[PDB]
RNA sequence: UAAUAGAAUAAGAUAAG
RNA sequence: UUUUUUUAAAUAAUUU
């Protein structure tokens, strides 16, 4: 076609379309034989693959990366001015247009720029890789969650693939960043060690949520969910909470029991989780895993410009 | 460049936006100024009327939505200094605000509307043209600003000061604006008979297009256009043939003599059309109405090569002008069904529901494009009329589809334009085979209006 | 230096001018078309702007409005132009458009029974010649020397008055100076006798006097800036020649029309010199109009 | 190494945990400024929550220069902060004080609001006689920083100021007088009268109170001389002893007022170039150019000046390399060594200069000998082939006509600078003749070319005088224009002039009267 | 406790009412 | 190539 000549810098109306990864954070990726350096100790896949989940032990973006990052998620709660390609994620919670104390969002790779790099990020794609026994990494989806001031909630005990039965094998590894200093008494995760082989590698029944409730209550809940043995391991092992620094991330297994805290302190806390699928990864139904995305079919395996390729050790 | 002040930071952005637009586009510098823009702030330090006003417009040229952090101080220094942007950077503060669609945009764009309202009567040739381009790029509708600026454009080009490039800004300016006026247009031809040698080819095939698309109705014009441009078709390139035509098809008068001399200069150059020039070459002969089979059969050959290069509108052109003129390419057809079906997300709201219409007239039948247009119908219904919505129903009946998911989409949209969907004569014939297909038992509604 | 000029109302242009001559519009447009594109060829002029049409065809003597005397803009009193007066408005916002003076001087203005008219004053170098005719009463020329008359051995400007008859034209349509020493004047009665008087007021000077034809209107910008572009009626080639002879470059302009409706070259154009406002203690960059590097070759 | 206690508290601080007010805030980052032993400016997330806590406090309590320090200090360290912008006072609080703190909170912060500004002057109207004297400067002064275009308002309070002359100090005068000055719009009547004031009380002036005086008097011009006389026989007596800057401010009005006593300009300078070691670049600067302004630079004058400038000519900036470019020619003297550092200096600087700079350093390099066998002309051909796409009319044949002049050979470029130049016309011949120049030195070029080169020079040749006509013809012989209405047109315009063909008549002129 | 300023510059096709 | 410009305008009608 003809683009306008005042048209010609711009970008597509999605991110998704933009092959690649744009040179904003930290310029454009390396070269096919210089991705060696991000490769992270075997040890802490051992940690990983023993206790659950594991923090890497380096900071994966500078000062003014979080801080760039965290002014994308100021701006995509705006409630004022609405954000634009707001249409371009799977979920808002500004969607009633009124929000709440709990801001979260869904697809965000599609809207903003620095968000739709960090997908592309070579220090947690490599170990995300390796977590996946040396596989195609492909995205699967984003999220941003933002907890107010003095009154954020908190996420009770959840399993992430307990969201994500449609697809076929577990083949998953969550990544999520810490874009504010946190603590327990704002937004710091709380994980059960050895929990994710506890059921055969199966899932525990949902929990239940009753909101408008005291913190305590809501972390009290793994008692209803759990049984004898469970409640044996609990006891010898209790849950632990990471304090996470401006920039630390943490990957966490699929089936790891995970719950977030609520923010006590004065300010916003707001965090980013990414999800990643290895390349063997199928569907059970018929129809779109994600609302307007591609459909598949029966055992399709997963691909399409919504879940782009990030790695590839080959 | 961390070393470089923020008064050089716009002028090195400035110098490669206008690399990036005219010298080719090159990833490389696109990459490089949005990696240098992410970085900036206009915070803690002064700064010029002038060096914020191209900071915004560098940064919105390169794909910088309205959520930027740069874009933001911008936009919030023009609110509260409105009067530091004087007329020479009005028009880089218009035009980066064309394309931001906010509230601080449009108080910003209307200010500098009223702002330009006032002093239609200072300008001189760079300001006047410079202006009416900035607001021709966002779309306002402040007629008596309009009329303002092309009294100081008549009055500057009484006086003979406008240059060729001058002349083709502002034509092209005002015909996007649909700004019919028949003095201004009547000046500017004038202006350019005056300049006489001065404008090129280059410069000539805009000012026609422009001309045509305007729609001013004059032959006293079109037939001295078609005069001087019948000796530059010899110099003339493949895409400045291409817009020939369709300039010349958009006036709707014959000169034969002038369209044989293009045809065969077409035919020369048969091996540089690309894909968009061949679909407006088409688009070009349909609207026109000429029935010339023996270019036809060249560019169809050519356009079989090009296939991949084939963008939705040039399909949704191609396929339609193939289709009115009754010209069977089954391979073509085939490839460019595939091709559809490959892009149908692609597809704008016109080029979706005529690219299914073409391929539904002819008995041309895919399901890989059927189920693929079909599927992406349902977001492109809250966008059509009512005879779009009845061409696109009979399409899709043509397609027997039956899922209620895609269908419901269509038939609301067509109920809700129901006395503009029954009140067309030349759809009748196509209303009484879309209800045969469904029935009385698909949308009960409809099909009372329908006996009424 | 910026030149300010106004395009003729093409359809109230008067069918017969004074004296019940006959003009033709088109060749009026037409020659007031090369008239700025003369104006914009000349070297010395920064910038011309081009004012919008206005009804009358008076609207087109654009340099009544004011005076530049030194670094002063004197504006006219707004005795015998009323109908004029909302015009003169419409011309000073271009005045401030182009970064010209806020406003100018109402010195004049507030006097009383204080008629001057605009061209009656000529720059002559360190001072100014002024008519003391029909135009210009006695009470203009006292408030004029107690204004700018100043005498000391160095910082000395002069008002002088040339007497003239009723039915001479205005000084500045038949006197002036070019480049830095040539004196222009007809080898009429008035012009003639002006030069005498000057002569009588101005003795000990040496300096050249050029006789051009009565009624070749021309125009030549004398100022700080040395030029040495004489614009002149077309008509008149010895004037042309008298001028080139002298040293000058003549530049001949079509003026038939804006003749035979009484309006000159001088009349039909505002010469003002703008400044920048120096903030502090700042020199700002003047352009080159010399030659450099002479010692070197 | 943070012990317990230390850690601890750096830690509630990092969380946000402790409710820090504007005072505490600022006392934590004037003690980080002063004291560096505990590296609070080392520990980013600290200096995040500081900045965090900062942000959600009351600012209102500190001064506005207060918050704008701990503004500066966030963005040393590399936090983008910005002071929060104050309120318009409603209903009660209106008072002067209150109205003068929203002004100067715009001045410190730099955050200027147009809005705001006319606002606070129609509630501040009403109440304009409660204010104090000192309160009357210090608006004039705030309205006069933020380049205030409310003439009538800042001319009130003129007034109001001058009413209360026996109150006032030379200090509050001066800085009146420079502020009304810097004002585009106060009426002349009130300059005056504001100047009569400062006539008077001259013998009290202090060095600064001369300064704001020669500011106010440079920024007003020629029309206040007379004033400026006062100036000059009042710093007669204290000349000998008076400060460089001083001596540069007197210099600057010299050359504005186009002062016509030569004594009292003779000695200023020779006082002057006495302490002009002790001036900094853009004094330096200053000066030179008004030494060369007034015609007074001597061998001595220009060799003890650019012995100064030499100094500086090593780390010059861009703005000032042109103009002692400038001052170097059209002077007898020599600076070789002056323009060989002047020109490396320029050659550093290649890539930052702006499309102006460098067309304006091309020119006066163009007929420099020296310049010729320099990597200058080839670097900056290339930066100039760069910047095309920038570059005004008057940047253009700045530009082309360096470039000509120092045998630059390159038919890309000037081929690209004639069609850059065809995009708006040259309005004058001197903007036309160097693409001719630059085009002439190939000697070939596209028919279109020349073809739109004669249509552009045809209407030109009317003006044109005899040496002008020739160089035309030169160069549109060497380019092969074979159109006949230019050379019509050329040889009409030389009949003017010579009116037959002289025997004597250069060879070349009899071909131009055959109108080949 | 905190206040000093400089630059003048033009790109150009939306399947319409 | 000779068309035209310069107010503070405030009087519709409805159950949406």
């Amino acid at each position: 076609s003809y683009v306008l000549k005042f048209l010609r810098g711009q970008l597509p109306e999605d991110l998704k379309d933009v092959n690649g990864a744009l040179g904003c954070l930290y310029g454009t990726l390396p070269d096919v034989d210089e991705f060696g350096q991000f490769v992270i100790s075997p040890d802490v896949v051992n940690s990983f693959h023993q206790f659950g989940y594991v923090k890497m032990p380096i900071p994966v973006l500078d000062h003014q990366q979080i801080d760039k990052l965290a002014d994308e998620v100021n701006e995509l709660a705006n409630n004022v001015e609405h954000h634009p390609k707001t249409e371009r994620l799977y979920a808002t919670s500004l969607a009633d247009l009124t929000g709440g104390p709990l801001f979260f969002c869904q697809g965000q790779w599609r809207a903003a720029w620095g968000m739709h790099d960090l997908i592309y990020l070579p220090t947690i794609t490599v170990a995300a890789s390796q977590i996946l026994n040396n596989s195609l990494v492909r995205l699967w989806y984003d999220e941003v969650f933002m907890k107010a001031a003095r009154t954020g909630p908190c996420v009770p005990w959840q399993q992430n693939y307990a969201r994500w039965q449609h697809t076929k094998p577990v083949n998953h590894v969550t990544v999520m960043i810490a874009l504010d200093t946190m603590n327990k008494d704002r937004g710091a995760p709380c994980l059960v060690p050895g929990s994710h082989r506890w059921r055969e590698g199966g899932l525990l029944p949902p929990v239940s949520y009753d909101p408008t409730k005291d913190e305590a209550h809501q972390l009290n809940t793994i008692w209803e969910i759990i049984n004898e043995e469970e409640g044996e391991m609990l006891m010898d092992t209790p849950p632990v909470t990471v304090d996470l620094r401006r920039g630390e991330a943490l990957l966490i297994h699929p089936l790891t029991l995970f719950a977030t805290h609520g923010n006590r302190s004065l300010d916003a806390v707001r965090c980013c989780f990414i999800h990643y699928m290895g390349e063997k990864t199928y569907a059970v139904q018929n129809g779109p895993l994600l609302p307007h995305t591609t459909k598949f079919q029966a055992d399709a395996m997963i691909q399409g410009p919504f879940y782009p390729v990030v790695f590839d050790p080959a | 460049v961390s070393h470089l002040s923020a008064r050089n930071i716009a002028t090195e952005a400035l110098q490669m936006k206008k690399l990036h637009q005219e010298r080719g586009g090159n990833p490389m510098l696109a990459q490089q100024a949005r990696r240098v823009l992410f970085a900036t702030s206009i915070a803690g330090q002064n700064l010029d009327a002038r060096s914020v006003a191209l900071l915004l417009n560098t940064a919105v040229y390169f794909g910088m939505e309205s959520d930027a952090k740069l874009v933001r101080e911008c936009i919030d220094y023009c609110l509260k200094n409105d009067k530091l942007i004087t007329v020479d950077v009005l028009p880089i503060v218009v035009t980066a605000c064309a394309t931001l669609k906010s509230r601080d945009a449009r108080e910003v764009i209307e200010m500098q509307a009223q702002k330009a309202a006032r002093n239609a009567k200072f300008l001189d040739a760079k300001d006047v043209t410079n202006i009416i381009s900035a607001f021709s790029k966002t779309g306002i509708n402040h007629e008596k600003l309009f009329a303002f600026l092309s009294r100081r454009v008549q009055t500057l080009a009484r006086v003979g000061e406008f240059e060729a490039a001058h002349l083709v800004i502002l034509a092209n300016a005002f015909s996007r604006l649909r700004y019919r006026d028949k003095f201004l247009f009547g000046a500017i031809a004038r202006r350019a008979m005056s300049l006489r040698e001065r404008v090129t080819v280059n410069e000539l095939v805009p000012l026609i297009v422009a001309f045509s698309k305007i729609g001013l109705k004059d032959p006293k014009l079109s037939k001295r256009f078609a005069t001087k441009a019948m000796e530059y078709v010899d110099q003339m390139n493949a895409e400045q043939v291409a817009s020939m035509f369709m300039a010349f098809a958009y006036f709707g008068i014959r000169y034969d003599q002038l369209f044989g001399v293009l045809t065969n200069r077409a035919v020369e150059l048969i091996d540089e059309f690309n894909a968009q020039y061949i679909s407006t070459t088409l688009n070009a002969f349909q609207r026109i109405g000429i029935n010339n089979p023996e270019l036809f059969d060249n560019l169809a050959e050519r356009a079989l090569a090009v296939v991949q290069d084939h963008d939705a509108r040039d399909i949704s052109k191609t396929v339609t002008a193939l289709a009115h003129f009754g010209l069977k390419d089954e391979e073509l057809f085939k490839r460019l069904a595939s091709h559809a079906a490959s892009i149908a997300d692609q597809f704008d709201a016109m080029g979706l529901v005529n690219t299914a219409h073409a391929f539904a007239r002819t008995n041309f039948l895919q399901q890989d494009m059927a189920v693929a247009l079909s599927e992406r119908s349902v977001y492109v219904c809250r966008l059509l009329d009512a005879g779009e919505t009845r061409r696109l129903l009979w399409a899709l009946a043509k397609f027997q589809v039956r899922d209620p998911k895609i269908l419901t989409p269509v038939f609301n949209r067509c109920l809700a334009l129901h006395y503009d969907f029954f009140a067309d004569p030349t759809g009748s014939e196509e209303i009484e085979e879309i209800f045969d297909f469904y029935g009385p038992n698909f949308c009960p509604p409809l099909y009372q209006l329908y006996i009424s | 230096l910026h030149a300010f000029v106004r395009s003729p109302h093409y359809r109230t242009i008067p069918s017969a001018g004074p004296n019940g001559i006959v003009v033709n519009r088109d060749m009026l447009v037409h020659q007031f078309r090369d008239f700025y594109k003369t104006l914009q060829h000349c070297s010395l002029v920064d910038k011309v702007h081009l004012m919008s049409e206005r009804p009358s065809v008076e609207a087109l003597r654009v340099a009544d409005q004011m005076v530049s005397i030194g670094a002063t803009f004197l504006e006219m009193p707004l005795t015998g132009m009323e109908h004029r007066a909302t015009e003169f408005m419409e011309s000073m916002r271009y005045v401030r458009g182009a970064g010209g003076p806020s406003t100018l001087a109402s010195y004049l203005q507030d006097t009383e029974n204080c008629r001057c008219n605009s061209g009656d004053v000529v720059c002559l170098p360190n001072g100014i010649a002024v008519g003391h005719g029909p135009r210009t009463n006695a009470v203009a020329h006292t408030t004029l020397k107690q204004l700018f008359e100043v005498k000391d051995d160095q910082f000395s400007f002069d008002v002088f008055t040339l007497e003239q008859e009723g039915d001479a034209p205005p000084l500045g349509d038949y006197f002036g100076f070019a480049g830095s020493n040539v004196l222009l004047t007809w080898k009429d009665e008035h012009g003639l006798l002006a030069v005498d008087q000057y002569q009588q007021k101005q003795p000990h000077t040496e300096m050249n006097v050029v006789y051009l034809e009565p009624g070749c209107h021309f125009l030549s910008f004398y100022g700080v800036d040395h030029t040495i572009d004489v614009l002149v009626q077309k008509g008149y080639e010895r004037s042309m020649d008298s001028i080139a002879a002298a040293g000058l470059n003549p530049i001949p302009v079509q003026w038939s029309e804006m003749d035979k409706l009484g309006i000159s070259m001088r009349a039909a154009v505002l010469p003002l010199k703008f400044f920048k406002a120096n903030v502090g203690g700042m020199l700002s960059r003047n352009k080159s109009r010399g030659a450099r590097w002479q010692t070197h070759q | 190494a943070r012990p317990s206690a230390l850690h601890l508290i750096f830690e509630r601080c990092k969380l946000n945990l402790v409710e820090f007010t504007a005072q505490d805030v600022y006392q934590i980052c004037t003690t980080a400024y002063n004291m560096d032993t505990l590296g609070m400016l080392q520990d980013p997330d600290f200096m995040r929550g500081l900045h965090d806590a900062f942000r959600r406090s009351d600012q209102t309590v500190i001064s506005p220069f207060q918050a704008n320090l701990i503004a500066d200090t966030f963005r040393k360290v590399g936090i983008n902060s910005m002071p929060k912008e104050v309120s318009v006072p409603e209903e009660d609080a209106i008072s002067p004080e209150s109205l003068i703190l929203v002004l100067r909170n715009m001045n410190i912060t730099k955050q200027r609001d147009e809005r705001k500004i006319n606002e606070v002057l129609k509630l501040m109207f009403p109440i304009l006689d409660e204010f104090s004297p000192t309160q009357l400067s210090l608006t004039v002064t705030e309205l006069a920083r933020l380049k205030s275009t409310n003439a009538d308002f800042v001319g009130k309070l003129a007034k109001r100021i001058m009413e209360y002359n026996d109150d006032l100090s030379a200090l509050d005068i001066s800085s009146a007088a420079v502020s009304l000055a810097y004002c585009p719009g106060i009426s002349h009547n009130i300059l005056y009268r504001m100047m009569q004031i400062v006539e008077e009380r001259m013998g009290e002036f202090q060095p600064e109170d001369y300064i704001n005086v020669l500011h106010a008097l440079n920024t007003l011009g020629p029309k206040f001389v007379n004033t400026f006389r006062k100036i000059v026989e009042c710093g007669l007596q204290h000349v000998e002893n008076m400060d460089a800057v001083t001596l540069t401010n007197y210099m600057v009005c010299f050359s504005t007022m186009d002062y016509k006593q030569r004594e009292h300009i003779d000695i200023y300078a020779d006082a002057l170039v006495e302490v002009a070691t002790d001036l900094s670049e853009k004094d330096l600067v200053m000066a030179f150019i008004a030494l060369q302004r007034l015609r007074l630079l001597s061998d001595t004058m220009f060799g003890t000046m650019a012995s100064c400038v030499i100094r500086y000519a090593a780390k010059m900036d861009p703005r000032n390399i042109a103009p002692i470019m400038d001052i170097c020619s059209t002077v007898p003297h020599a600076s070789d060594h002056l323009m060989k550092v002047l020109m490396d200096r320029a050659v550093e600087c290649t890539r930052i200069l702006t499309a102006n700079q460098l067309g304006d350093i091309l020119d006066i390099l163009g007929l420099y000998p020296p310049a010729r066998e320099h990597p200058l002309v080839q670097l900056f051909g290339k930066q100039a082939r760069l910047r095309l796409d920038l570059m005004g009319p008057d940047a253009l044949a700045n530009a082309t006509r360096g470039l000509a002049n120092l045998g630059y050979a390159d038919p890309e470029y000037y081929a690209q600078a004639a069609e850059t130049g065809f995009r708006y016309g040259f309005k004058d011949w001197t903007l036309l003749e160097p693409m001719l120049m630059g085009l002439s030195i190939t000697g070939q070029c596209p028919p279109t070319m020349v073809r739109v080169l004669g249509s552009h020079i045809a209407p030109m040749a009317r003006s044109m005088s005899l040496m002008e006509i020739e160089r035309a013809n030169r160069y549109l012989r060497r380019l092969g224009c074979e159109d006949d209405f230019v050379y019509k047109a050329m040889a009409s315009r030389v009949l003017q002039f010579v009116k037959e063909v002289t025997p004597e008549m250069p060879e070349d002129l009899q071909v131009l009267l055959q109108r080949g």
